């Protein structure tokens, strides 16, 4: 049957995690 | 005796003066003598109840050495306030014999 | 690299991070911005002078 390698769910939740990040007192805080 | 005074045409250093009476010591860096005077007598306060009869003279004492801008009434009302109460000490131009009177 | 006698080139992604920090020193400058004041001194009329 079909397999997953591990690179492509490395770069999925890699990418995932660095549009949240790169995307965004109190309201300097605020983007 | 009131006043510690020193002058002559250059500087004459006496050397029978002696050591000063003072002690030197470190503290806070102030910008000006007002932010000092606020400084401490905002320490002076805030160790007394609400009651204390005291509390008035300090803190128009207080109002009396801080500076802004546009608060020429509010401090000629101050000023006068702590005339009539017998606190500011009238420096002898027209409040000793207008104010007091 | 020549690759069979082309120049394809190498792939050369950018995941920009160290903006974040930067724009909040910015943000924090600008919502407390300050300027020159003069401060008064110990003669009658000096409270005019720096007004």
């Amino acid at each position: 049957p079909a397999v997953m390698n591990q690179a492509l769910a490395a770069l999925l939740q890699q990418t995932s995690a660095d549009i949240q990040e790169v995307t965004g007192m109190n309201r300097a805080d605020m983007a | 005796v009131v006043d510690r005074q020193t002058g002559a045409v250059v500087a004459l250093n006496d050397l029978s003066v002696g050591r000063y009476d003072v002690t030197v010591d470190v503290g806070p860096s102030y910008t000006a003598r007002r932010d000092a005077t606020v400084s401490v007598l905002t320490n002076v306060l805030s160790s007394m109840l609400p009651t204390d009869p005291m509390r008035p003279a300090i803190q128009g004492i207080i109002l009396d050495n801080i500076d802004g801008e546009g608060l020429d009434d509010f401090k000629e009302y101050n000023r006068n306030q702590l005339l009539i109460s017998g606190i500011a000490k009238p420096r002898n131009e027209k409040e000793q014999q207008i104010v007091q009177q | 690299t020549k690759l069979d006698e082309q120049f394809e080139k190498y792939p050369k992604f950018e995941i920009n991070k160290v903006a974040t920090e930067l724009n909040r020193i910015i943000a924090e400058y600008r919502n407390n911005r300050i300027t020159v004041k003069f401060r008064p001194g110990d003669r009658e009329a000096s409270e005019e002078l720096a007004n």
